[PDB]
């Protein structure tokens, strides 16, 4: 019961769904090699790890989550790794070809292929699960799988699985630095799925993580590591609601649909605190109010957006430890008192909030201090049109002259999918503004 | 390993020796951990009992 | 006046407006406004005050010029980016949207 | 996931050779064959270059092409010159005689059934083939007109797959050949036609780089091989061997190529310093960086500053932080905006892998598209217009049956190669 | 309760604070570690710390302190100082480029690379306190960053938090002893600041405390390290009625109603007393008479400016110790009888007294001596316009023939600036003659 | 707070070398950069002049300039030379001779391109550079033409960085060059424009405070540069250690250039004492003071006498308080009234540093912007004017395409630089 069924698309999904692996089975007491001490006829007293793992014909505990890549590096570096036991054999799909950075490639040739085989995996875990909440779906619209074969397979789940919940997780092309030139081309056709098959997208972009990890956790040379790390963090604070003992039980339909007021406005922004070093935690009174303010504050933000410069529509608050209604209230009451954040006049409300009783974990190696309490948020806000803009408006420079379209064509997709990608964008755009407006 | 905890207790060492003879700030110098050398009056202090919060 | 403001020297000594943060960055805006949301690329050295001025609007501020002599007041526009170089054509924006 | 790979000629089998070497020596691989290395990522992604033989020998996938033989004894008289097959070894009696038209029409045609059949041989045993590549230069006759009617061949049966061309092309100052601008020029166009991407090392730069740089009194043929060598070794990391950031040709190709006909790059490499300088190099991005965009590191006499650039590659190797990796990146692009092209915003792309060359803590390999690339098509352009206006050297290509016509074809191709350079930077927002 | 919030602004605001915090840390029993090992004395829990230390999980007590220097010399020494551990990381920031005396460059261009971190910080410090009675803001003006800086987060702080109190102990150029030669360009510019956005500036120039030390505290060498514990021995003074009990309990903003008369007089010299050294103490039976007096004299005062030449206005006493009402009333009774000091005709009382039970604490090592009772005065006086009308008629010899000036109009700011400064000083003699008019 | 450097010509090769040997003593450096220093205060700010290698070796960020390679090998040589960057030294074939002409527009010219290679380099591995600094003299080819045009193509790229020179002034006492003036009056001009300050060296002043300050019976360029490199160590002194009150090399322009023209200044050191007085010598502050103003002991050969001090600035080091660094001033300021100046009050700034130099307990620098300074531009200027009416020596400089109008102008700037220094001396307030 409660199961959620994870999926990592492309190397970007991979790498996250391992950081959250490793923070998983650390947090609900499954060994990596994933069986049960030899004297220990059960493993874990308790059932709360149902919802990412199940147990096996053995007594040992497989997750619930698929990898799929169309390049074998990392799949096969997952399968030579110190998780080479818990994840199943198969479930770890594969393929002898990537898609090279290119939508095109990973949507209509590479991607057909692969996607009915990854829908039989899916089949098989929805089979296992008889209390699927959704699916968790990591990924990076930034790169070929990870944009084109996500973009498929959300329409195949979406097709094939009714209304049922679909969280994405998506690292988005950052404001100032990128890792590839067709990037902007990969996240616009991106976005023609991720606006119409899932529920609630979530912006994990990388530059505001390095930011995040520089000032706060004090990492001088942080990496994709770290990144994934406080990614994997933000999706157990999401997740451990229904994992752990709290006093405000959220879901992942409730908090999807107490955060999206229309369905093309399901884009939102996402923050994390206290986000601190070991150097910085035992310096500082982390209460409620403060990680509230903290999360509130633009410092505290997992994507390189300003709200200051939108206005709040929806935000979930989810505070997991020694959390109190006695402050979380208060901290909100004080928060709706600052006027750098602004709710839009149809939404007076604003708030949704889950309390856990369970604080966050710390992994071995990792920077995250110990805290006693913390707090995500899951903020839909008229802001996030700041990014699609930049990154429409990069589309835009880049296809006047009609570049490296010809991959797209050779990859076999239509020069009108290019224009109604940018026509839809400029919509979104459009609709947000209209959103924000006042009535 | 080994020679890297040598090399830290080294370096803390020298860390700690940064001003000891003719190499030492006016901070170092008018600046030192002599709390236990000071004799403070702690009878007189506000109790703080009343309090706000929101 | 014979004591010289703020507005005198230059600095805003008022709550800013904050409808200018309320109003989206939009491409739109940047369409009618005139220029891009690409950053401005400057040719500076990371974390220096030459870079902070050539990328954000908020640091070369300055309120009123000289004294005043030579309903009130309210600013908040000089909070955000500064703008691309490129400038946004009208065909790349869309007039209406989809929503209720 | 595997790429085979050819060497063409005198110059390509000499730097398939010492390529051959480095990519043995980076992968635990005897000169005899036997694997001798001490790590399981060294076996892990072997088949890529080599193929298992029945005794447990590692046989590279490589094809040994060349009009004249008795070049072809100094190839297997180097130190891994014994690791080829030998049915992989394929010779004519005569040389091409220096002749684009020998070399493609009269005695290339008679050779490259044969070659053909083993690259058909190597494919067909490839599980997956990622691609072909070819080592050769433009100034001879078998590694230019044998190398071009290969690849022309190559693209009749694999047209997806991803021709690496690593051309040779001769410059001027460096020259030893009078007929250079004629195989040049006839074999650019078909380089243009049948490479999904063709990088261009110049002697001269090579010369150069190893003379100022590297600052090593001696660089011989083997020396200037060495650093091509090392950029074919790490042009294929990702393919071997895992990273933050990996990356393959093809992606390379989609990252780096915005239109059909633009796909000739600059390589680099870094760290490139002499012996005397060893110990005052610090080892780090912040100076790989800067040895990487420098303009002396390029193997190409055609300094980048002359145009911008449409794309780069940067293909990291070793223990770096990715952010680091690519804010140096971005500070290069925030503060050079002249030499990137506007309307292609983000141009640099960036690609970590985790294990560096076999000696080497951490380096990095360059791939540029700047639009200087039509300099050297230029420099060597006015050569050919002036051998041609005269006749001069024609009747040695007209004995073979090769018409005047395809000359002023050719130079009509490069030309075009050269305007769409020249538009393409010049073009406007 | 009754927090307050101490920013150190500059190389001279650094050196100050450091001396402030030693002594605060010495007052409240607190190491540089940051913890209370064990105090028979203190009651199980006390905390009249709260007011510069705040309460960690860790059971520390972090000062309610912002250091701020454009180049990181003293921040990075202080870093690695002795109280590495009491003070946080953070809190402690620093530039990477000096103002080099250039108050456009510290108030235009280098000062605005981090006066938002300033506020940034700031606001999470002001976040902790329930009870924050203000501001103090300790800099030199004749400094770059002290000026410059210190100017532009006064300017900001007015706007970020209304009416709270500001105390800016503020070191102008003595009459003779002076450092920098632009310093009398530094001092006239950052005049605007101290006008308005500072409710009360005192004076704390260095020529006087020199003076002092050399007369009365019996050393031929003195130090900065000297003149900031006195300084810090003033502060503590004059925080000592909010910190511990006292007979007459008096605030910040209650100092603030009864010494400034109109709306920018508030420019107030300060005196201490009994300095005293080691062999001296020992002899003497200091009585709060004699201690008054000699405060009220101008040799023991902390500001060069002779009081005889003008009116004084009000003066706030803040005693210490064992001192009993009626001593204080004598010597109010006799000061208002002595001739030689001559208070203006409309302020007939002219007099506010705070007594304080717990006595100053010596420091060993340093320089001063135990005494069982002090004094300190700020007094708000016509007197003070001398070192105006000296400092403007530097200004004015140096401005004749526009000297320095291209530094500072390279910077940013426009020619009209020293003008206005200029203006707005003369105004400030002109106002200062005109309240100290007989009516 | 970076400060890279730069050494031009022989001279200021030399004193370059001798400036680094100090620094490297005062840090704990070995001549193979090696550090062994008591304290880690010399790590904590030692990469304010070093660079450390990722094997720990401290290299100085220094670029060294001569057209004639026998400086880079005397350089190399020399007890301290193993210090440097091998590709840090840049060298022609072909001497300056002597020529200002042939240093800054034809020979000199075509070598500033990797002068500004690896200049540039070196500028932007700093992390946040606070200033150039450049060791030359102008009476020579090298050090008078590449210097002046190595600041020019800086300023271009580096506006607002501070531009430390030490130029060594020559003077006919001294004599040992006669297109001494011409270079002296070429180079003036461009120095008045691309240096924000500049204080002057004088062989005469030089070997006068050797003679009798020092007593030493054969003084000898190496003393020279060792008094030039001690002083030049010391203007940095609160750049690279703590200190009561910290100073930089802007701070150090706006207190000392009271107007952009006006930034040549006059220069000093103290203690210094004989080698039969150390112990007799009582080293108080007042003492310091006393030397410090003492016209003997300026470094430039010009007599504060004949003029008034626009600005003064006294870097002390070591264990001392502000007393004796303000009130000796206030002290020299009363009983020198006529010494200075009326409409700058306080004209002597003081900076503190912890930090005294290694075999002293406490020391000062002392940089003055006296209006006597102009008194050997005067002399300089009849000089030239004497050779310019006669067009002596003239033919060499308009052989390398100089023209006589550039000498006109840039005795008109000279002459104007001349009349502002005059007129500021004799204005009334
Ligand atoms: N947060 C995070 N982002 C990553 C990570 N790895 C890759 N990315 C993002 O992904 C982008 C690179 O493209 P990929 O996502 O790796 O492409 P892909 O999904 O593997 O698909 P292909 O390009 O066809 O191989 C980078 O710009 C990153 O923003 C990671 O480990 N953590
Ligand atoms: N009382 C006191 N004043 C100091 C101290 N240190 C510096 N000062 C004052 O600072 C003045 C010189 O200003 P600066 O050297 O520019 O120092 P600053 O004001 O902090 O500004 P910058 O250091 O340039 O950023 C002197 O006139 C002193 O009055 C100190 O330790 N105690
Ligand atoms: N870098 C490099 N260049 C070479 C090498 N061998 C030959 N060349 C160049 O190739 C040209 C001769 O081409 P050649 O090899 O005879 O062509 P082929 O007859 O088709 O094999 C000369 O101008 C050389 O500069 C080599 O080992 N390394
Ligand atoms: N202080 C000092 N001055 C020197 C030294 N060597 C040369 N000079 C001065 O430099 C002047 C000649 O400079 P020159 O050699 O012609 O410079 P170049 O042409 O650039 O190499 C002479 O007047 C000397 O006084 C030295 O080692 N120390
Ligand atoms: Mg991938
Ligand atoms: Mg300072
Ligand atoms: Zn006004
Ligand atoms: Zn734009």
């Amino acid at each position: 019961m409660r199961e959620a069924i994870c999926i990592h698309i492309g190397q970007a999904g991979c790498q996250v769904g391992n950081a959250c692996w490793e923070l998983f089975c650390l947090e609900h007491g499954i060994q990596p090699d994933g069986s049960m001490p030899s004297d220990k006829c059960i493993g874990v007293e308790d059932d709360a790890f149902n919802t990412f793992f199940s147990e096996t014909g053995a007594g040992k505990h497989v997750p619930r989550c698929l990898f799929l890549d169309l390049e074998p590096t990392v799949v096969d570096e997952v399968r030579t790794g110190t998780y080479r036991q818990l994840f199943n054999p198969e479930q770890l799909v594969s393929g002898k070809e990537d898609a090279a950075n290119n939508y095109a490639r990973g949507h209509y040739t590479i991607g057909k292929e692969i996607v009915d085989l990854a829908l039989d995996r899916i089949r098989k875990l929805a089979d296992n699960c008889t209390g699927l909440q959704g699916f968790m779906v990591f990924h990076a619209v930034g790169g070929g799988t990870g944009s084109g074969l996500g973009a498929l397979l959300l329409e195949r789940l979406s097709v094939d699985y009714g209304k049922k919940s679909k969280l994405g997780y998506t690292v988005y092309p950052s404001p100032q630095v990128s890792t590839a030139v067709v990037e902007p081309y990969n996240c616009v056709l991106s976005t023609h799925s991720l606006l119409e098959h899932t529920d609630v997208a979530t912006m994990l972009d990388n530059e505001a993580i390095y930011d995040l990890t520089r000032r706060s956790l004090d990492i001088e040379r942080p990496s994709y590591t770290n990144v994934n790390r406080l990614i994997g963090q933000v999706v157990s604070s999401l997740t451990a609601s229904l994992r752990f003992d709290g006093a405000l039980n959220v879901d992942l339909t409730e908090f999807q649909t107490n955060l999206v007021p229309y369905p093309r406005i399901h884009f939102v922004l996402t923050s994390y605190a206290p986000v601190v070093s070991a150097e910085k935690a035992y310096h500082e009174q982390l209460s409620v109010a403060d990680i509230t303010n903290s999360v509130f504050e633009p410092a505290g933000m997992l994507t390189k957006c300003d709200p200051r410069h939108g206005k709040y529509m929806s935000c979930c608050l989810m505070y997991r430890g020694d959390v109190v209604p006695k402050d979380v209230n208060a901290a909100i009451a004080t928060i709706k008192t600052k006027r750098t954040i602004q709710f839009v006049d149809w939404c007076p409300t604003g708030f949704k909030c889950g309390i856990n009783y369970q604080p966050p974990t710390v992994v071995p190696g990792g920077d995250l201090a110990k805290v006693q309490r913390a707090v995500c948020m899951i903020a839909n806000s008229t802001a996030i049109a700041e990014v699609f803009a930049r990154i429409d408006h990069k589309f835009d420079l880049m296809y006047s002259k009609r570049a490296f379209v010809h991959w797209y064509v050779g990859e076999g997709m239509e020069e009108g999918e290019f224009s109604e990608a940018r026509e839809d964008l400029a919509a979104l755009e459009k609709d947000y503004e209209e959103v924000g407006a006042e009535s | 390993s080994q020679a890297q905890e040598m090399a830290l207790t080294q370096r803390d060492a020298r860390f700690q020796t940064r001003h000891d003879g003719k190499w030492a700030t006016t901070y170092s110098t008018g600046y030192q951990d002599r709390s236990a050398e000071a004799d403070v009056c702690h009878k007189y202090g506000a109790k703080a009992v009343f309090d706000i919060q929101d | 006046h014979c004591y010289h403001k703020c507005r005198c020297y230059g600095h805003d000594d008022t709550l800013p407006n904050y409808k200018l943060l309320t109003i989206p960055r939009t491409n739109n805006y940047y369409a009618a406004t005139g220029g891009c949301p690409c950053v401005p690329r400057v040719a500076a050295h990371p974390g220096s005050w030459r870079l902070k001025e050539g990328q954000l609007r908020s640091s070369t501020y300055r309120c009123g010029t000289g004294c005043i002599k030579k309903c009130c007041h309210h600013s908040g526009d000089q909070y955000g980016w500064r703008r691309g170089p490129h400038t946004v054509l009208d065909k790349n924006t869309a007039a209406t949207g989809k929503c209720d | 996931r595997e790429i085979v790979s050819c060497q063409a000629g005198q110059c390509g089998n000499q730097i398939g050779s010492k390529f051959w070497e480095v990519i043995s020596d980076e992968h635990g691989v005897d000169p005899t064959g036997t694997y001798q290395g001490d790590s399981d990522l060294q076996l892990e992604r072997i088949n890529v270059y080599f193929d298992e033989s029945s005794g447990g020998r590692y046989v590279p996938r490589a094809v040994l092409m060349d009009l004249e033989p008795g070049t072809m004894d100094s190839v297997r008289a180097g130190p891994y010159g014994q690791l080829f097959r030998p049915d992989n070894f394929i010779f004519g009696q005569s040389g091409a005689g220096n002749n684009w038209a020998k070399g493609h029409y009269t005695e290339g045609a008679e050779l490259i059934d044969s070659v053909l059949d083993v690259c058909r041989k190597e494919a067909e045993s490839c599980d997956c083939l990622q691609g072909f590549q070819l080592s050769h230069s433009l100034g001879g006759g078998t590694g230019s007109g044998m190398g071009t009617l290969l690849i022309s061949k190559l693209r009749e049966e694999y047209p997806d797959r991803i021709m690496m061309t690593f051309s040779v092309i001769p410059s001027p100052r460096v020259s030893d050949t009078v007929v250079e601008p004629y195989n040049t020029t006839l074999s650019v166009h078909q380089l243009v036609e049948n490479s999904d991407e063709s990088m261009c090392i110049d002697n001269e730069a090579l010369y150069d780089i190893c003379f100022r740089t590297l600052k090593l009194t001696t660089p011989t043929f083997g020396d200037l091989n060495h650093l091509v060598a090392a950029v074919m070794s790490g042009v294929t990391c990702c393919l071997r061997f895992p990273g933050q950031l990996n990356s393959d040709l093809r992606k390379l190709a989609v990252n780096l190529v915005p239109f059909p006909r633009l796909h000739f790059f600059m390589m680099g490499f870094a760290p490139l310093t002499s012996r005397g300088s060893q110990q005052y190099r610090g080892l780090s991005v912040a100076e790989l960086t800067q040895q990487m965009f420098d303009a002396k590191n390029m193997m190409q006499a055609a300094d980048p500053r002359h145009g911008r650039y449409l794309t780069a590659s940067a293909l990291f190797r070793g223990r770096m932080s990715t952010k680091e990796v690519d804010e140096q990146m971005l500070n290069v692009q925030n503060k050079n905006s002249s030499y990137f092209i506007e309307w292609i915003p983000n141009n640099i792309k960036s690609s970590i892998c985790d294990i560096p060359p076999k000696g080497l803590k951490m380096s990095v390999t360059f791939i540029g598209n700047n639009t200087c690339i039509q300099e050297m098509f230029r420099r060597v352009g006015e050569q050919f217009t002036g051998m041609f206006r005269r006749k001069a050297f024609l009747h040695w290509y007209t004995g073979e049956g090769m018409d005047e016509m395809e000359f002023t074809e050719a130079e009509s191709n490069m030309n075009d190669l050269v305007s769409e350079y020249q538009q393409y930077q010049d073009a406007t927002v």
